[PDB]
């Protein structure tokens, strides 16, 4: 036994709009004592990630790098959805003593590996939530003295980032579902986000010790004029000018999902053009879909005389059999003009006929925008409603931003909006960028929320099921958890 | 400005025939209701590849008008968006075209679709780009603007915005009522006398 | 401390070696060993530039010999006078200690003069006959000279202030002194599909490397890591011989074949220290039978090679009997004996440490465990606090210079305080030299150079920092 | 018969904008270059002002030309960039230089060199008569830069330095040195100070300058194992070619241009040795998931908002004192 694994999936999803959605995922298991001093030699796990954990104390470890947005209302819900530029929030062990030092120092660190500018976070774009971003692996107490978060929303993400991201990988661009990933290819797209995510998970099914997982992550979307304009079907060459040869010989499962499901009609799946190894049937994001399964270590699907090359059917359907929208999406705008003083409004939807259910509201706002609390307002239907919990935290000039943090319960079929006055600050002739007419920068607000599920889900085992189904743990089975982000806001100042 | 100074570009627009047709459709359905048709404008907006959204308006004059022959006014004004593919939504730019109760500028709401339609399908755009039809001359326009910054300056009604694309950075307007021209004209003065930055009218005259 | 500084800069070291001589019961004339307890020395000088002078010293003393010492030395081998006579077993560093047997003795093949052993001790055949006590006098320096200190020795440090000649480029080859160092193995597999390779490293490490790393950890502290790569190709396509039916790597070649693997050896560092690669080659299938060749064109018998200041690589043929198996792929393991062989060697020589040269008719004793000898080890410590005192001079005086010139450069506290902590360590270490004290010595100019540099690289001494003086009129005129 | 055991590279671009493409795209060309002939990925430290592959304007995303032909992409598919748009400052490449660095900085932005180093050096951007503009709010002078080398040489840091920028009148950079085992070259000189435009129709810019064009022609014929001397480089783009004049400063070098081969500061050429010594050797509770947004956990976490009122001691202390006062004036 290596006593550690790998494993990889490819999955293909069509969007209701016409556009067509892909997602690589990359997973790596171990049982080690990571979280004390003394490993010394690594396989599978890469070194320059796996001697982090023990320097610097850390539980859990999440980064990202995006451009784009998501259409919520038009694209559907996502499995993993990123804000634009970077953002950094980790988990430290309750025997660090400093944590504001030991997350200088990993900041640092990071940026290193990753050719990332995230040298730039300081105490004026950091917060510690109260509420949000709770672990996503094992835990036994949560207290948010210990977690940190920081967003860099002017961040870019090139080829530069995507060099060091695949050089982390075992057959690193050489073998397997790797040898997809071309650079023009790739930023052709209307989203694109890169993303890596350290955790602990259980051992077995008692579940009674502890291993470590790492899991690399690549989303984008292809839109339907720009790219695939003609009659000409969405195949694997067409999306990224390269077929599947071989697979990786050091993972133990490799296979692609692509999604079958017609909503309009009744036991009615898309055609795709070679047959498929098997098809699989689930609950998912409380929904019944069927996918089509490529079993890449099959010999019956690849050999050395014949590659693999999927092609699929798919045009925008007309207006009527269209997917009805998700029933939580939202949006946020700045109002008023001029130089002085302006507000800031968010919009929040519940399109569900008979269900109210409650939301989670986190913001934060740079100290150059000083804002007045006593104008916060929140109406539902002409009427004010009044907020269950409410966290506050004012800003000091050039020391700290502001942060905001409400709980919601949003009532069926409405639209409820959120408000608060802010004023703008005169600086310092050195206090400003190279470029001072161009504007700042307000980071993306986020949202979550338990939204209800149209069909009930059954219990689910991580070890034999899409690695797409156990990205978030789930509670209950009528329902599920989502997290949403808003895009970011430009503000001109005197 | 070296921004536009130091560069150039190379037009490649050809849809002549199809912003004929769509000025020949628009006439007639017109024609058929005795005002915006707004169903039309939708689907033709949606078929080409855009967000549409609309937008109703009303109120009450001081007094009535005989210059234009109005008293209350009600309209509806019909906009879409066009989403930059590699950038977040931070900044705007608007073509629009005013129609009045005269029976006029249907080329122009043809050349707006024509270039809609061509430009879908580039990838080199950093902003979004708003493609606006309004109901009544001058007061479609008013009433559009100020329900997209959130002020009432003027006391006129209207229903929520749902879409938006950022902050707008500059606008262009189009009258056109002919198949062809023998020359193009250019206002700048705006009201209570304000003006605009130069640049904008050097680089209409570097493009003539 | 400024007048200090411009001291600092004219310096003179003198290094003095203790060595305990014993002459045995009739071993020099009797009328030769009336005047026995007296002392000798030998003294000589180092021609160098910039104002800095050295100079080395032996200081004999030719003290008669105990009785019990006859017991041991009386008969048998010299591993067993060795084992009895290291009683004592006292802390001394950079000291020697020299015997001096009969002419008819019977431990010594009679047919040399001189045993060179570990552990700092050595012996040395004297004369009956009463010629002199000259001969004994340059027997002990000669067997001294071949331990303890030569000018070769300290060449790789002071090789600035030494004067250049033909051959300076292979004397600057060894590493430099540090407080750490990382030491890293990676396993290169270009061929997956063919190959399964396994190796046992944690057991490699603690049986091999590790006693081999304490030893040589007097110098400084040490990591060791490990790590395999899959897909990691050369940079070099090999030649093919239709007679031999095998693959060959030429000399040309060589300078070349690394270029592609350091693309994935960076960026994995976790210090600043400098790092040691050891690469281990399975070739793929396809020139499955590789081997390297020398200057002449033949194959060499540890198929490795070496690069200064860099590291090492070996490539590792599959048995063709393990190719039988018609599952593919076919499980190889790797013996580690030799692999950490060929790497330990490489090692060794990385730092500097050649193979002893002997004076004729003398005799070495043999390879002990974990390597290396102890007095080898003590050269190193010398050549090393020798580099140190220089580079914190050199660095104390640029200082001195930069913050004279500029004028509007603020110096801080901390930064007073390592220009005294720095200036006090070398006084400190010179005169400890002179005393003789290698160890304290060694840790007083480690201090001193820790010292110095951390005050020259202070981020606060970046002359764009502060308002230029030139342009302060044209702020106190209009209201003055 | 150079000397030297290791290879380094430090390369600038000091622009900003999109319609400063050319500067990013010399860059990148040099990058191609240095990685095609040997020096790794961590001994070059690249610095960039903005992005030019992934700016939305780019009509071809992810590339950058050399020529209208569009044969060559410089930018490629493997690369990697130290410093982004805004770490890239005057006051950076002079703590680099000197080794100044703040204490977190990592490994792999810092320049590491020895005794036994050569460095190269290629800067590019806007310029005059004796300065070179960062962005546009801030410049670098002659005399620093001869200053930072002075630095570097009495720690010993480097064995030879090559020195090359790409300017108007870049020819007054190299005039004020004084150390050691350096050369210098420039693309114009000091009279030579107006800039050539024409941009190119696809992309919609000016692609790259000419110097630096013939210089990546030449450097795109040598191999790793060539025998080229640093004597046919300064014979590359003739005024003819280009409109200004090439300049080469090598009195401060001590050994013969002729005798100097390409690879020494463009390439790594590792000194090898044959290794024939050897050393011997004797042969119960189950753990749980956390509870993402617990509503009720939440609405309990604080406490509930009472109204704000005055303390009675205040209110007590208040009115003592103003009766106090008033029964002195009154009684
Ligand atoms: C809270 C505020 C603190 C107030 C302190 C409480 C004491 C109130 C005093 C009452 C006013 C008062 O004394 O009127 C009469 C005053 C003082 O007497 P007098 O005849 O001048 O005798 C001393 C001379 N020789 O005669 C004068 O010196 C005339 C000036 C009157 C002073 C103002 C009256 C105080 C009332 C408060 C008004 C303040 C506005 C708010
Ligand atoms: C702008 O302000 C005016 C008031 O000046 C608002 O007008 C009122 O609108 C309500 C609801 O439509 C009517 O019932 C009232 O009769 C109107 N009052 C007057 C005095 O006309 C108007 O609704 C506001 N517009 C927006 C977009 O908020
Ligand atoms: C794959 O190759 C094998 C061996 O040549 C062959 O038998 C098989 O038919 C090929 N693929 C198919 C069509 O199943
Ligand atoms: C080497 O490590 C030991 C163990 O922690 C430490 O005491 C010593 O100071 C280190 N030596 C150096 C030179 O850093
Ligand atoms: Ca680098």
């Amino acid at each position: 036994p290596p006593r550690d694994s790998l494993r990889e999936e490819l999955v293909i999803t069509p969007l209701p709009s016409g556009d067509v959605a892909a997602t690589f995922q990359f997973r790596t298991r171990w049982d080690s004592e990571l979280q004390r001093e003394g490993v010394s030699h690594y396989r599978l796990f890469p070194k320059a990630l796996g001697q982090l954990i023990s320097k610097y104390s850390l539980r859990e470890l999440h980064l990202s790098f995006t451009q784009g947005f998501w259409r919520t209302r038009y694209w559907g819900p996502p499995f993993l959805q990123a804000p634009s530029g970077a953002e950094l929030w980790v988990w430290f062990q309750d025997t660090v003593t400093d944590v504001d030092k030991s997350w200088k120092e990993l900041s640092n660190v990071l940026s290193g590996i990753f050719c990332a500018s995230l040298n730039f976070i300081d105490s004026t774009n950091t917060v510690t939530p109260t509420a949000s971003f709770k672990p996503l692996g094992l835990a036994n107490d949560t207290d948010h003295y210990f977690l940190r978060y920081a967003v860099l929303p002017r961040e870019v993400v090139c080829t530069e980032n995507l060099t060091p991201w695949k050089k982390l990988l075992p057959c690193s661009s050489k073998a397997g579902l790797s040898v997809l990933l071309k650079a023009d290819r790739l930023f052709h797209t209307s989203y694109h986000s890169q993303a890596v995510h350290i955790r602990p998970v259980c051992r077995n099914a008692r579940c009674t010790s502890i291993s470590w997982e790492l899991r690399q992550t690549l989303s984008v979307v292809f839109d339907a004029f720009i790219t695939g304009q003609g009659k000409k079907d969405w195949s694997l060459f067409r999306m990224f000018s390269r077929t599947l040869t071989e697979p990786c010989p050091l993972a133990s499962e490799s296979r692609v999902y692509v999604d079958i499901t017609t909503y309009n009609q009744d036991n009615e799946t898309l055609e795709v053009h070679p047959p498929p190894t098997t098809t699989y049937q689930d609950v998912i994001l409380g929904t019944r879909k069927t996918y089509a399964i490529y079993d890449l270590l099959d010999t019956a699907m690849i050999n050395n005389s014949r590659n693999l090359n999927i092609q699929l059917k798919w045009k925008r359907p007309p207006e009527n059999e269209a997917p009805p929208v998700p029933f939580l999406h939202a949006q946020r705008y700045v109002s008023g003009y001029g130089l002085q003083k302006g507000e800031l409004s968010t919009l929040l939807y519940n399109t569900h006929p008979y269900r109210a259910f409650p939301v989670l509201l986190l913001d934060t706002v740079p100290w150059y925008l000083r804002l007045y609390v006593h104008t916060l307002t929140i109406t539902s239907k002409g009427k004010e409603n009044k907020p269950s919990y409410i966290h506050y935290q004012p800003a000091q000039d050039r020391l700290q931003p502001h942060l905001l943090e409400m709980l919601i319960q949003l009532p069926a079929n409405s639209v409820t909006k959120v408000s608060i006055q802010f004023e703008r600050a005169l600086l310092k002739w050195t206090e400003y960028t190279p470029d001072p007419n161009h504007g700042f920068y307000v980071s993306p607000s986020v949202l979550s929320a338990l939204v209800p599920s149209m069909v009930a889900a059954k219990p689910v085992d991580w070890e034999e099921s899409p690695l797409f189904n156990s990205l978030f743990p789930v509670s209950d089975g009528s329902n599920y958890f989502v997290r949403l982000y808003t895009e970011p806001l430009l503000v001109n100042l005197p | 400005e070296n921004a536009m100074g130091s560069t150039m570009v190379e037009e490649q627009f050809a849809g002549g025939d199809r912003a004929r047709a769509f000025a020949r459709d628009f006439a007639a359905h017109r024609k058929k209701s005795g005002a915006l048709p707004v169903a039309w404008l939708e689907r033709t907006m949606r078929s080409v590849g855009l967000e549409v959204y609309t937008q109703s308006f009303s109120r009450k004059l001081p007094f009535p008008d005989e210059t234009h022959e109005r008293y209350m006014v009600s309209g509806t004004n019909v906009y879409g968006i066009l989403r930059a593919p590699r950038a977040a939504s931070t900044e705007s730019l608007v073509l629009t075209v005013p129609c009045g109760s005269d029976s006029t500028n249907s080329q122009a709401v043809g050349l707006l679709l024509a270039l809609a339609a061509h430009f879908r399908g580039q990838i080199y755009w950093a902003k979004d780009i708003v493609f606006l039809v309004t109901e009544h001359d001058l007061l479609g326009t008013e009433a559009w603007l100020e329900a997209y910054h959130d002020v009432n300056v003027t006391g006129m009604q209207s229903s929520p915005l749902q879409g938006r694309a950022g902050a707008i950075q500059a606008a262009v307007a189009l009258e056109l009522s002919s198949d062809v021209v023998t020359s193009l004209d250019v206002a700048v003065e705006g009201l209570n006398g304000q003006l605009p930055n130069l640049d904008l009218l050097n680089l209409f005259q570097t493009f003539c | 401390p400024y007048s200090q500084i411009s001291g600092l800069n004219a310096l003179q070291l003198r290094l003095m070696v203790p060595v305990t001589v014993v002459f045995t019961r009739e071993s020099v004339p009797l009328d030769d060993q009336e005047k026995l307890p007296f002392t000798v020395v030998h003294e000589r000088e180092i021609p160098l530039k910039y104002k800095m002078k050295i100079k080395c010293r032996f200081q004999k003393a030719y003290r008669r010999a105990l009785d019990h010492e006859e017991e041991a030395l009386s008969s048998g081998s010299v591993q067993e006078a060795e084992a009895m006579l290291d009683e004592p077993q006292e802390q001394a560093e950079g000291s020697l200690t020299v015997y001096v047997i009969s002419e008819h003795s019977s431990l010594l093949p009679q047919d040399m003069m001189s045993y060179i052993g570990p552990k700092r001790t050595a012996v040395v055949r004297g004369i009956m006959h009463r010629e002199a006590f000259n001969i004994i006098g340059r027997r002990i320096v000669q067997v001294a000279q071949a331990m303890s200190l030569t000018e070769d020795v300290l060449a790789a440090a002071l090789a600035d202030h030494l004067p250049e000649d033909k051959w300076s480029a292979e004397k600057r080859r060894p590493l430099k002194s540090s407080l750490g160092y990382e030491i890293t193995f990676s396993l290169l597999n270009p061929d997956p599909k063919s190959h399964d390779v396994y190796w046992d490293i944690e057991g490699a490490v603690r049986r091999y490397v590790q006693p081999f790393l304490n030893a040589l950890g007097a110098a400084g502290n040490f990591s060791v890591d490990s790590q395999i790569l899959y897909y990691a190709m050369l940079g070099v396509n090999p030649r093919f011989d239709s007679a031999s039916s095998s693959y060959y790597l030429d000399m040309h070649s060589l300078p070349h074949v690394i270029n592609p693997v350091e693309s994935r050896l960076g960026s994995s560092a976790a210090s600043l220290y400098p790092v040691l690669n050891f690469l281990l080659y399975v070739p793929e299938l396809a020139h499955s039978p590789l081997y390297i060749q020398d200057k002449d064109g033949a194959p060499v018998a540890t198929n490795a090679f070496h690069s200064p200041r860099w590291g090492g690589i070996m490539v590792y043929n599959v048995d063709s009997k393990t190719y039988n198996a018609s599952v593919l792929p076919v499980r190889v393991e790797v013996d580690m004996v030799r692999v950490m062989e060929v790497f330990l060697a490489q090692l060794r020589l990385l730092f500097g440490i050649a193979q002893p040269q002997l004076p004729p008719k003398c005799l070495l004793s043999g390879p002990t465990s974990e390597g290396l000898m102890t007095w080898e080890l003590d050269r190193l410590l010398w050549a090393r606090s020798v580099e140190n005192l220089a580079t914190a001079t050199t660095t104390l005086t640029s200082l001195a210079q930069l913050l004279g010139k500029i004028s509007n450069i603020v110096i801080k506290d901390d930064v007073a305080s390592e220009v005294y902590k720095a200036v006090a360590a070398v006084q400190k270490s010179a005169e400890e030299l002179a005393s003789g004290h290698l160890a304290s010595a060694f840790v007083a100019s480690q201090e001193a150079v820790t010292s110095s540099e951390l005050a020259f690289f202070d981020p606060s001494l970046l002359h764009l920092l502060y308002f230029p003086d030139d342009q302060k009129f044209a702020i106190y005129i209009p209201l003055f | 018969r150079s000397g030297h055991t290791n290879n380094w590279a430090v390369l600038v671009c000091t622009s900003r904008f999109w319609f400063n493409y050319r500067h990013v795209a010399n860059t990148l060309s040099v990058y191609r270059s240095v990685k095609r002939l040997g020096i790794p990925d961590s001994h070059i430290v690249l610095m960039l002002a903005d992005d030019m592959a992934c700016n939305p304007r780019n009509p071809k995303p992810a590339t950058v030309f050399s020529h209208k032909n569009m044969e060559l992409n410089v930018y490629g598919d493997d690369v990697e960039v130290d410093y982004r748009s805004y770490e890239v400052t005057v006051e950076n490449f002079l703590r680099v230089l000197t080794g100044r660095i703040p204490p977190s900085t990592p490994r792999s932005k810092r320049l590491l060199s020895d005794d036994r180093s050569n460095i190269l050096i290629y800067m590019t951007g806007h310029g005059g008569n004796g300065f070179l503009k960062f962005q546009d709010s801030e410049e670098i002078t002659n005399i620093e830069l001869a200053d930072a080398f002075e630095q570097m040489w009495q720690k010993r840091r480097y064995n030879e330095l090559l020195f090359i920028i790409d300017t108007c009148q870049g020819a007054s950079m190299y005039e004020r040195f004084y150390s050691p085992n350096i050369m210098a070259l420039a693309s114009s000189q000091v009279g030579e100070d107006s800039l050539s435009h024409q941009p190119d129709p696809a992309i919609g810019v000016h692609l790259m300058d000419r110097y630096t064009f013939y210089v990546l022609e030449f450097l795109e014929e040598i191999n790793p194992a060539s025998q080229t001397n640093m004597n046919d480089l300064f014979q590359v783009c003739p005024k003819s070619l280009c409109v200004s004049t090439p300049g080469h400063r090598t009195d401060l070098f001590q050994r013969d241009p002729k005798n100097v081969l390409i690879t020494d500061f463009f390439g790594s050429v590792r000194k090898v040795e044959i290794t024939t010594e050897t050393i011997k050797l004797q042969q119960m509770e189950p753990l749980k998931y956390a509870e993402q947004l617990p509503v009720a956990q939440i609405i309990h976490q604080k406490p509930k908002l009472k109204d704000w009122h005055p303390p009675g001691g205040f209110i007590l202390g208040l009115w003592a004192l103003i009766i106090m006062v008033f029964f002195k004036t009154y009684g």
